[PDB]
DNA sequence: GCTGTTCAATACATGCACAGGATGTATATATCTGACACGTGCCTGGAGACTAGGGAGTAATCCCCTTGGCGGTTAAAACGCGGGGGACAGCGCGTACGTGCGTTTAAGCGGTGCTAGAGCTGTCTACGACCAATTGAGCGGC
DNA sequence: GCCGCTCAATTGGTCGTAGACAGCTCTAGCACCGCTTAAACGCACGTACGCGCTGTCCCCCGCGTTTTAACCGCCAAGGGGATTACTCCCTAGTCTCCAGGCACGTGTCAGATATATACATCCTGTGCATGTATTGAACAGC
C-alpha cells in the first residue's frame, strides 16, 4: 500500500526551531496525528459555522472563527496572527 | 534557529532525572543434600543433615542438625527438606494404597538424586591460581576450580594442596594450559598465500583419541583442500557418518600442521553441547577448549578468567583459547561480546538454522569478523531454493551470488537447464556421502506407515471442527469458548487424540463406572479414546515381548504428556526429552538410556530439541507418532536411531491416521523431498635475538633440542633453526675462547654481535651442570622422575633459613629445576607437586638468589 | 453582580441536590464556579453571535456554545 | 415536627417541582456584565438569557450533588469547599 | 394502544406526590 | 511580511512550509462544505504550521535538557503537559508512549 | 401516495431525504437511507411519548409536560444513557424517595 | 421563515400510544430538538463511516451501523428491526 | 501430567503486580487489598464497551480483521483520542 | 535505604519510565477473550492489540490518580474499593 | 714432641647502586563508518488558464423586539441571637498490608510453517442525480 | 375547524459514475515449540494505619423582625434583523503541462576510533663493597 503524510514538513519546521535536533519516527506518527487532529477539528467547526450561517462557502472567516472557538487563550490571538499574515502575504504577492 | 515563540510562557524545566540518595559473603545453608538418623520435632529430636554452605564447594558439606545449625539463614530451606521428607515418608511408611513397585520407585528416587551430588564435588577442571594472603601472614597458593556438571558461576578458590591431592590429572592438565606451545598469540600468518596440501594417506599422529575411517580421513582431506583455496564449504554428510569427528580432527590439523592456533568458535545445538565437548576430550585432548553457556554471572566468569592472557591489559588483548563451543542462544545474548573477537575458524552445526536469511541468527553470524566459514548438515534441505540459496551466500558474500530466486515446476525446458547448471555450479563447495555407499557395515533401515482409523469420539471431533460446531465443540469444553482460528491444527489435535481437547477425557469418564479411582478403566479409556492408542498398545506389547526398545517422537508436547501417563500408569520405565527438558537433565537422561544395564524401555522425545544431533543408537524402533510439514525434520529423527554407533536392523513406523488432514501433510511433505531429490628475513638476528638466546642458554642450557618448543611458545623469534644452531654453536665458542684468553693473561666479560657484558664463565657452567643433571635424571629415572632421590650424599646445612629445608627439599628443587630450568622459581614455587610451595617467598631469606645459589652448590656437590 | 446569587438561592440550589447542611464558605466556592461557568458559555456564544455580524445574542448560539460545551440543552429551539 | 427536620422536608420540597431557584434580574445582570466584558453594547434575546439559566442552574444542581457524594465519603454531613474542589477536579473542570 | 414496545423494561411508578406525615 | 514568491508552489506564495495543495484538496474532498474559498487553506495551513512549531519548540527544549538529541514521545508528553495551553488543547488526548508528569 | 405510507410510516421520510440531502453528509444518499432514519426516528418518539404518557397517568395530568419527558427519561436506563449529556428544559431533578 | 417542525408527526405518533393525553407546547418543543439532535448524531456517524470506507454514498447500511454504534443495548435492537421492517415494506411498494 | 494443569481465568492474567505498579504510576502510596478485584472488574467494563465499537466498526466494513484504525474510532467515539497509530 | 521508603522509591520509578506495565500475553488474551463475545472468530491485526494496551492503561492511570485525591480527601493513605467507586461515580463513568 | 689455642688471612654473604628491559601513557595519523548530496527517472498532483453560473454582497424598507422608565405590592432577603449538634482532635487497639524469602511458572524473543484475508485491478450494470412537470398536503386566516 | 393557496414532494426519463463482483497475489496473522531469566505466587511475621470512642468548642440552623428588591403591568421609541432585488465577482470544472517527491545508487566529506610510536618510570638483575665467619698455621705449655 503508499500513504502520505505531514513528516517532510514537521522535518522542516523542526529544522526551524531546533537545527540540530532530530524526532523519533514514533513522535513522527504523534505529530502528523496532532496535525490531522486540528485539521478535522478546525474544518469540522467552520463547516458547523457556515451551515449555522446557511452560508455555502468556507471561507478565511470560517477558519478564524473556528480557530478562535477550538484554540485556548493566547495560542489563538497567535495563530490568528500567524492566519492573518499568511493571507496577506498570499494575495499581495 | 529562525522560528521563535512570542509566547509569554514562565521558562519550565523538563528534566526528569531524579536520585533517591535522600531516601538513604555469609555462612548460610544453601542446599539440604541428604538426612540420617541422628512430625518436625521428630525431625529435630531424631535426625540430622547433610548442610551444602554458601560460600562453599560441595568438598565443604558438613552433617549438622538443629542445635548444631542454631540460627543462620537459609534455615527455611531446612524446614522445606523435612516437610518433604515427612510426606515422603507419610506416602512411604502409611498410605495402603502404596504398591511394592511404588516403593522401589520411592527408594530408586534416593539413588536417583544423590547420584547428582555425587558429581559435584569431582574437579573438572582448573581455571587459574593465586596466592591468597592470610591473617597469619603466611600466603597459601588456591585453585579456581569448576565441578563437574556445574557452570562456572559455583567455581570456588581451593587449597591447592588439597586438590592436588583429589584430582592430580587436572592440575597436571591446568599446567600443561599454562605452559601452552599453541597459544593464539603464535599463530602463524599465512596472510598472503597459504602453503600448498598434499592429501593425507593416513591420519596425522595428533589425532589421538582413535582411529578415522577412510571416508573421514576423505572429508578431512577435502576441508583441508578447499581451506588451502580459501574456499568455504559445506560437510553434508548424512546424518551420523562422524561430522563432529571430522570437524574435530580437521580443526586438530589445522592447529598442528598449519599453527592456525587461534581463536576458533563452533556454534551448536544446545542438546549436543556435551556430545561435542566430549569429542574434543577424546579427539583433541591437547586443545583448550571453553564451552560458553550459563547464566550471566557464569559466562561473566568464564570472559573474566578464561578468555584472555592478562585480562586487565588496556589495548589489543589477545586470547589463552583455542576454541570456543557456544549454543545459538548466545551468540545472540553476547553478540557484541564475541563478535568482537578476530576468529580464525566458524564452524555451524546443524548450519540448516541458517536458512531464514533474515533470521537474527543469521545477521549475527553474518557480522562476526571470521576468517574462514563452515557448515555442517546433514540436511541441507531445500524446502525451497531461496533457503538454499541463503546458505551459499553466507559461505559466499558477494561471490557465487544465487539470484536466480525461480523456483523450480515440475517440467520445464528452462527448469532442467536452471537445475543441471545449478547442480553443476554448487558441486564444488559440497561435499556429501551416503551410508549404503560409505559403510555397508550398518544394518539397514526400513519405514512402514501405518494407516489407522478414527475412533468415534475422534470422528465426532473431527466432523464438530469441519462444521464449525460451536455448540457442541463448546459443550465438549464445558463451556471453554471454543475457537477456529487454525483449523488445521484443531484437526491434527483430533486426528492425535481427544484428550488434547479441554474435557474430551471428562466426556468419556462420565462414563462414571470408568471413572475416578479405576486404575484399570482409566487406561482402558486413555488406549480405546483414539486408534493411535490402540495400536501404538499393539505394536508396544510387541516390542517389549521381543526386547525391542524404541523411541517415540511426536510434534506435541501435550501428546508426550498423554504418552507419559500412559506408559506410567503400564508402570513401563521410560525417558523424557523435550525442549523444556534442561540441559543437565537431559545431558542425564542420554547417559542414563545409553547405559548398558539401563532399564528404560522407551525414550519419549520432541521431533526438534529430540530430533537433531542426539545419539541413540542404544534404541532400534522409532515411532514417527505423527509427521512434520517438513519430511527431513523426520528424517533426523529416524537418523537419532540410526547412528554409525547402530548394532541392529532399525524399524520405522509411521502413525496415519486415514482419511485425514494427516495424509495431505504427507503428500506436501513427499512434494518437498521429490523437490530436494531433484536438486540432490629467517636468516637475520638482531641484539634483541642474541640478548633472548643469551637468557634462554642461561635458562636451559643446550637449548639446540628442544629449540622447536622454544619458537613454539615464544621463548625465541621466529627464525630458522639452523641460524640458532650456528648462533649457539658460535656464542658458545667465542665463550671458550675468552675463557682461554682470561687464562692465558691470568697465567669473563665478552661482547659478542655487538651485545656487551656476556659472561662466558656462567655458560659454561650452567651448560655443563644442566647437561649432567639431564643425564643424570634420565639416566636413573627416564620414566617417572618423582622417585628420584641422592642417596646418602648430603650437602651442608641451610644458613639459617627460616622453613624446614632437607635433603628432601634439595630433591625436588633440583626437580623444579629439571622441569622449568634454572631461575623459574615462579614455576618452581607454584608448582604443587614439589611441596615446597609454603617454603618459598619473594626481606625473607630464602630469596631468588639464595635459591639460585643454593642449586648451583647442590649441583656442584652432586657433580662431586 | 455576582453578588446578586444570594446566599439562600445557592441554598435552594443545594436542597434541590440533596444537601443536608452547607458550611458558610460555600457561597463565594459557588459563586466563583458559577463565574467561571458562565463566562466560558458567553465567550463562546459572542463568538459566534459576532462572526454572525450580529449584535443580539440569541438562543440559538447560546445552545450552541452549550453544545461546544458538550452540555446540550432541549427545549429552546435547536 | 422532629426537631431539625426542616432541612429534609426544603430537599423534598426544592426536589419536587421544577422551578428556577436564581431571581430572574440579579441572573441577567450578571451575564450582562460577564457579556460587556467580552463585547461592548451586546443585546441579549430574552429566551437566550432563560436558556443561559436554565443550563447554569442544571449545572449547579449537578455539581452540589457530586459534592454531597465527597462530603458523604468523608464520613461528614457539612458540605465544604474542598469537596467543591475535589469534584470538580475529578469531573475534570480544574481549567 | 393502537402502538406498543416490545421494550422488557420493568414497572415503574411515576407519582411524584408526598407527604410529611413521617416528619410530624 | 514580505516574500518573492518565486516558486509556483502556493505555499512558497504564502511563505508557508506547510502543503496548501493538500489542505485545499483536503477540505474540497472532505464534504465540510459546498464550496472552499481560496484564502481558507493559506490560513489553516498557516495555523497549522504555528502549532506544530510550538509543540516542536517545546518539545526540543525539553529533549536538550534531558540532554538528548532526538525528540521522543516522552518529550512530545512534557512539553504539552507542562504548557497549560496546550494541555487545555490535548486536555483529552492520549499520547502513545508518553508516561505522566512525575511529582516533585 | 406519499413515500411515508408505502414505508408505513408516520415521519416524512421525504422531509428526512431533504435534510440529507441539505447537510452534505455524503455525496450521494441511498433510496433506503431515509426511510430507514424516519423509522428509527418514529420508534424512539414513541417510546419517549409512551413512557412520557405513563408518567402523565400517574401523576393524573392529561397533558405530558416537561415534568412527565424528565422523569420518563430519567427512570429508564437506557434513554438515560442515550440523553445522559442533555438538559431537559423546565425539568426537575428525580427526587430521593 | 418556513421554519420545519415535527410538531405534526410527534402529534400523530401520540395518538397511536396515548390517544386520551395531550402534549405542552413546551414538551412538544423538546420532543422537537430531541428528534433534531438523534437525527443529527446518527446522520454524522454514518458520514463518518462512510468516509472512513471511502464510500461516497450514505445507505441503510451506513444508517444501520450508525444505530448501533449510537444507540444502547435493547433500544438499539428494536430501532433496528424497525427500520428493517419500513425499508422491507418500502421496497415492496411502488 | 496430562490432567493437572489449571487455567486461572484471563482476567486473572492481569496480576496483583501489574495493578501495584499502574497504582504506583498514578502515586498511591498504600492499597487495600480488595482494590485488585474492583480494577479487574473496571478494566473489563472499558474494555469491552471499547471492543465492542471497534468490532461493529469492523464488521461494518466487512472484514474479518479488527485493526488499529478501528479501534483508535471506538476509541475517538469515547472521547478517548489516542495518538501514534494512524488517524 | 530507610524503612517504608520503598513505595516512593517505586512511585519515582514508575513515573519516570513509559514502558506498558501489564504483560503483553495475558491482556491479548483477555481482549481476544472480550471480543469474542461480539464476533466468534476474529482476528486482531498486532497494532489493534497495542493500541486497545496503551489506553486502557492510561484509563487506569488516571483513574488511580482521582481514586488517590478521594482518598487524601477521607484523609486516609490506602486507597479502598469505594474511593475507586467514588471517582468513577463523579466521572459519570458509570 | 705433641696438642690446644690464638691469631691472621681469605672466602662467603648481604646490601646498595646502577644499568637494562618492560610496561604504561600520550599524541599523531590513518582508516573506518555513516550521512548527505547529486544525478536520473518516473509518476502524480498541483498550477495555470479559461468559461459560465450562482452565491454573496450591497442597498432599501418594514416590523418586531428589546431596552428603559415608572409605580405598587408582596414576598424574599438580610440581620441578629441562642442553643445544640457536628466537626475536629486525641487516644487506644487490632487487623491488614507490606516486606522478606524461597520456589515455581510463564512471558518474551526467536523460529517454523501455512493459510486466509486484505488489497488491488478490471469490467459491467444499476442507481442516483438532475431536470421538468404535475399533484397533493400543510400552513394561514376567517 | 375548515377552506384556499403556495411550495415541496413525487413522477418520469436520461446519463454517467460508483459500486458490486470476480480473480489474483502477497503479507501478515495464528498456533506451537525452544530456551532463558525474571517475575509472580505462597507463606510468615511485625508494625503502622484505620477505625471506634470520647470530649469540647465553634459554627450552623431555626426563628423573628425589618428592610429592600423583584416582579408584574404598562408605555414608548429606536435599532436591528429580516426580506427582497439586482449585479458583479469568485469558484468550480476542464484541460494541459511542469515540477516535486519518491526512489536508489555512488562518492565524498566529516567525525570518531583505533593503532602506532616515543618517552618516562618502575622493577629486576648484576656487580661491587663491606662485614663476619671460617680455616690454616704458629706459638706456648705439659
Ligand atoms: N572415527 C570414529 N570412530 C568411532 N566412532 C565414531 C567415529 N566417528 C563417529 N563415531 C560415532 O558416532 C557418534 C557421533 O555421531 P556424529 O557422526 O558425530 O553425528 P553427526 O556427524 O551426524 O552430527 C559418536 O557417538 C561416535 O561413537
Ligand atoms: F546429523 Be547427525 F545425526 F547429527
Ligand atoms: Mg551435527
Amino acid at each position: 500500500t503508499r500513504k502520505e503524510s505531514y513528516a517532510i514538513y514537521v522535518y522542516k519546521v523542526l529544522k526551524q526551531v531546533h537545527p540540530d535536533t532530530g524526532i523519533s519516527s514514533k513522535a513522527m506518527s504523534i505529530m502528523n496525528s496532532f496535525v490531522n487532529d486540528v485539521f478535522e477539528r478546525i474544518a469540522g467547526e467552520a463547516s458547523r459555522l457556515a451551515h449555522y450561517n446557511k452560508r455555502s462557502t468556507i471561507t478565511s472567516r470560517e477558519i478564524q472563527t473556528a480557530v478562535r472557538l477550538l484554540l485556548p487563550g493566547e495560542l489563538a490571538k497567535h495563530a490568528v496572527s500567524e492566519g492573518t499574515k499568511a493571507v496577506t502575504k498570499y494575495t499581495s504577492a | 534557529p529562525t522560528r521563535f515563540s512570542n509566547r509569554q510562557n514562565k521558562t519550565v524545566n523538563y528534566n526528569i532525572d531524579y536520585s533517591d540518595d535522600d531516601l538513604l559473603d555469609f555462612h548460610g545453608i544453601d542446599i539440604v543434600i541428604n538426612h540420617r538418623l541422628k512430625d518436625l520435632n521428630n525431625c529435630k529430636e531424631n535426625y540430622e543433615f547433610l548442610i551444602k554452605w554458601t560460600d562453599e564447594s560441595h568438598l565443604h558439606n558438613t552433617w549438622e542438625t538443629y542445635e548444631s545449625i542454631g540460627q543462620v539463614r537459609g534455615l527455611k530451606r531446612l524446614d522445606n527438606y523435612c516437610k518433604q521428607f515427612i510426606i515422603e515418608d507419610q506416602q512411604v511408611r502409611l498410605d495402603p494404597y502404596v504398591t511394592a513397585e511404588d516403593i522401589e520407585i520411592m527408594d530408586m528416587e534416593r539413588e536417583r538424586r544423590l547420584d547428582e551430588f555425587e558429581e559435584f564435588h569431582v574437579p573438572e577442571r582448573i581455571i587459574d591460581s593465586q596466592r591468597a594472603s592470610l591473617e597469619d601472614g603466611t600466603s597459601q597458593l588456591q585453585y579456581l576450580v569448576k565441578w563437574r556438571r556445574l557452570n562456572y558461576d559455583e567455581a570456588t578458590w581451593e587449597n591447592a594442596t588439597d586438590i592436588v591431592k583429589l584430582a592430580p590429572e587436572q592440575v597436571k592438565h591446568f599446567q600443561n594450559r599454562e605452559n601452552s606451545k599453541i597459544l593464539p598469540q603464535y599463530s602463524s600468518n599465512y596472510t598472503s598465500q597459504r602453503p600448498r596440501f598434499e592429501k593425507l594417506s593416513v591420519q596425522p599422529p595428533f589425532i589421538k583419541g582413535g582411529e578415522l575411517r577412510d571416508f573421514q580421513l576423505t572429508g578431512i582431506n577435502w576441508m583441508a583442500f578447499l581451506w588451502s583455496k580459501g574456499d568455504n564449504g559445506i560437510l553434508a554428510d548424512e546424518m551420523g557418518l562422524g561430522k563432529t569427528v571430522q570437524t574435530v580432527a580437521f580443526i586438530s590439523w589445522l592447529i598442528f600442521a598449519r599453527r592456525q592456533n587461534g581463536p576458533h568458535i563452533i556454534v551448536v545445538p544446545l542438546s549436543t553441547m556435551p556430545a561435542w565437548l566430549d569429542t574434543f576430550e577424546k579427539w583433541a585432548p591437547d586443545l583448550n577448549c571453553i564451552c560458553y553457556m550459563g547464566n550471566q554471572k557464569s559466562r561473566d566468569t568464564i570472559r573474566e578468567y578464561e578468555f584472555y592472557t592478562n585480562p586487565r591489559a588496556k589495548g589489543k588483548k589477545t586470547m589463552k583459547f583455542n576454541v570456543l563451543l557456544t549454543t545459538y542462544e548466545y551468540i545472540l545474548k553476547d553478540r557484541a561480546e564475541l563478535g568482537s573477537i578476530k576468529w580464525q575458524f566458524m564452524a555451524v552445526d546443524e548450519a540448516h538454522r541458517l536458512k531464514n536469511a533474515e533470521s537474527s541468527l543469521y545477521e549475527s553470524l553474518n557480522s562476526f569478523k571470521v576468517a574462514n566459514r563452515m557448515l555442517i548438515t546433514g540436511t541441507p534441505l531445500q524446502n525451497n531454493i531461496k533457503e538454499l540459496a541463503a546458505l551459499v551466500n553466507f559461505l559466499m558474500p558477494g561471490r557465487f551470488t544465487i539470484d536466480q530466486e525461480i523456483d523450480f515446476e515440475n517440467q520445464d525446458e528452462e527448469q532442467e537447464e536452471y537445475i543441471h547448471d545449478l547442480h553443476r555450479r554448487i558441486q564444488p563447495f559440497i561435499l556429501r556421502r551416503l551410508k549404503k555407499d560409505v559403510e555397508k557395515s550398518l544394518p539397514s533401515k526400513t519405514e512402514r506407515i501405518l494407516r489407522v482409523e478414527l475412533s468415534d469420539v475422534q470422528t465426532e471431533y473431527y466432523k464438530n471442527i469441519l462444521t464449525k460446531n460451536y455448540s457442541a465443540l463448546t459443550a465438549g469444553a464445558k463451556g471453554g469458548h471454543f475457537s477456529l482460528l487454525n483449523i488445521m491444527n484443531e484437526l491434527k489435535k483430533a486426528s492425535n487424540h481427544p484428550y488434547l481437547f479441554d474435557n474430551a477425557e471428562e466426556r468419556v469418564l462420565q462414563k462414571f463406572g470408568d471413572g475416578k479411582m479405576t486404575r484399570e478403566n482409566v487406561l482402558r479409556g486413555l488406549i480405546m479414546s483414539s486408534g493411535k492408542m490402540v495400536l501404538l498398545d499393539q505394536l508396544l506389547t510387541r516390542l517389549k515381548k521381543d526386547g525391542h526398545r524404541v523411541l517415540i517422537f511426536s510434534q506435541m508436547v501435550r501428546m508426550l504428556d498423554i504418552l507419559g501417563d500412559y506408559l506410567s500408569i503400564k508402570g513401563i520405565n521410560f525417558q523424557r526429552l523435550d525442549g523444556t527438558v534442561p540441559s543437565a537433565q537431559r545431558r542425564i537422561s542420554i547417559d542414563h538410556f545409553n547405559s548398558p544395564d539401563s532399564n528404560d524401555f522407551v525414550f519419549l522425545l520432541s521431533t526438534r530439541a529430540g530430533g537433531l544431533g542426539i545419539n541413540l543408537m542404544t534404541a532400534d524402533t522409532v515411532v514417527i507418532f505423527d509427521s512434520d510439514w517438513n519430511p527431513q525434520a523426520d528424517l533426523q529423527a529416524m537418523a537419532r536411531a540410526h547412528r554409525i554407533g547402530q548394532k541392529n536392523h532399525v524399524m520405522v513406523y509411521r502413525l496415519v491416521s486415514k482419511d485425514t488432514v494427516e495424509e495431505e501433510v504427507l503428500e506436501r511433505a513427499r512434494k518437498k523431498m521429490i523437490l530436494e531429490y531433484a536438486i540432490i628475513d629467517m636468516d637475520s638476528i638482531g641484539e634483541s635475538e642474541v640478548r633472548a638466546l643469551y637468557k634462554a642458554i642461561l635458562k636451559f642450557g643446550n637449548l639446540k633440542e628442544i629449540l622447536d618448543e622454544l619458537i613454539a611458545d615464544g621463548t625465541l623469534p621466529v627464525k630458522s633453526f639452523e641460524k640458532y644452531g650456528e648462533t649457539y654453536d658460535e656464542m658458545m665458542e667465542a665463550a671458550k675462547d675468552c675463557v682461554h684468553e682470561e687464562e692465558k693473561n691470568r697465567k669473563v666479560l665478552f661482547n659478542f654481535k655487538g651485545v656487551k657484558s656476556l659472561n662466558a664463565e656462567s655458560l659454561l657452567s650452567r651448560v655443563e651442570d644442566l647437561k649432567y643433571l639431564k643425564n643424570l635424571i634420565n639416566s636413573n629415572y627416564k620414566d617417572d622422575p618423582l622417585k628420584f632421590s641422592l642417596g646418602n650424599n648430603t650437602p651442608k646445612p641451610v644458613q639459617n633459613w627460616s622453613s624446614n629445608w632437607t635433603k628432601e627439599e634439595d630433591e625436588k628443587l633440583l626437580i623444579g629445576v629439571f622441569k622449568y630450568g634454572y631461575g623459574s622459581w615462579t614455576q618452581i614455587r607454584d608448582d604443587p607437586f614439589l611441596g615446597i610451595t609454603d617454603k618459598i617467598f619473594l626481606k625473607k631469606v630464602p630469596g631468588a638468589i639464595h635459591l639460585g645459589r643454593r642449586v648451583d652448590y647442590l649441583l656442584s656437590f652432586l657433580r662431586g | 453582580n455576582i453578588q446578586g446569587i444570594t446566599k439562600p438561592a445557592i441554598r435552594r440550589l443545594a436542597r434541590r441536590g440533596g444537601v443536608k447542611r452547607i458550611s458558610g464558605l460555600i457561597y463565594e466556592e459557588t459563586r466563583g464556579v458559577l463565574k467561571v461557568f458562565l463566562e466560558n458559555v458567553i465567550r463562546d456564544a459572542v463568538t459566534y453571535t459576532e462572526h454572525a455580524k450580529r449584535k443580539t445574542v440569541t438562543a440559538m448560539d447560546v445552545v450552541y456554545a452549550l453544545k461546544r460545551q458538550g452540555r446540550t440543552l432541549y427545549g429552546f429551539g435547536g | 415536627y422532629r426537631p431539625g427536620t426542616v432541612a429534609l422536608r426544603e430537599i423534598r420540597r426544592y426536589q419536587k417541582s421544577t422551578e428556577l431557584l436564581i431571581r430572574k434580574l440579579p441572573f441577567q445582570r450578571l451575564v450582562r456584565e460577564i457579556a460587556q466584558d467580552f463585547k461592548t453594547d451586546l443585546r441579549f434575546q430574552s429566551s437566550a438569557v432563560m436558556a443561559l439559566q436554565e443550563a447554569s442552574e442544571a449545572y449547579l444542581v449537578a455539581l452540589f450533588e457530586d459534592t454531597n457524594l465527597c462530603a458523604i465519603h468523608a464520613k461528614r454531613v457539612t458540605i465544604m469547599p474542598k469537596d467543591i474542589q475535589l469534584a470538580r477536579r475529578i469531573r475534570g473542570e480544574r481549567a | 394502544p393502537t402502538r406498543f414496545s416490545n421494550r422488557q423494561n420493568k414497572t415503574v411508578n411515576y407519582n411524584i406526590d408526598y407527604s410529611d406525615d413521617d416528619l410530624l | 511580511g514580505k516574500t518573492r514568491a518565486k516558486a509556483k508552489t502556493r505555499s512558497s506564495r504564502a511563505g508557508l512550509q506547510f502543503p496548501v495543495g493538500r489542505v485545499h484538496r483536503l477540505l474540497r474532498k472532505g464534504n465540510y462544505a459546498e464550496r472552499v474559498g481560496a484564502g481558507a487553506p493559506v490560513y489553516l495551513a498557516a495555523v497549522l504550521e504555528y502549532l506544530t512549531a510550538e509543540i516542536l519548540e517545546l518539545a526540543g527544549n525539553a529533549a536538550r535538557d534531558n540532554k538528548k538529541t532526538r525528540i521522543i514521545p516522552r518529550h512530545l508528553q512534557l512539553a504539552v503537559r507542562n504548557d497549560e495551553e496546550l494541555n487545555k488543547l490535548l486536555g483529552r488526548v492520549t499520547i502513545a508512549q508518553g508516561g505522566v508528569l512525575p511529582n516533585i
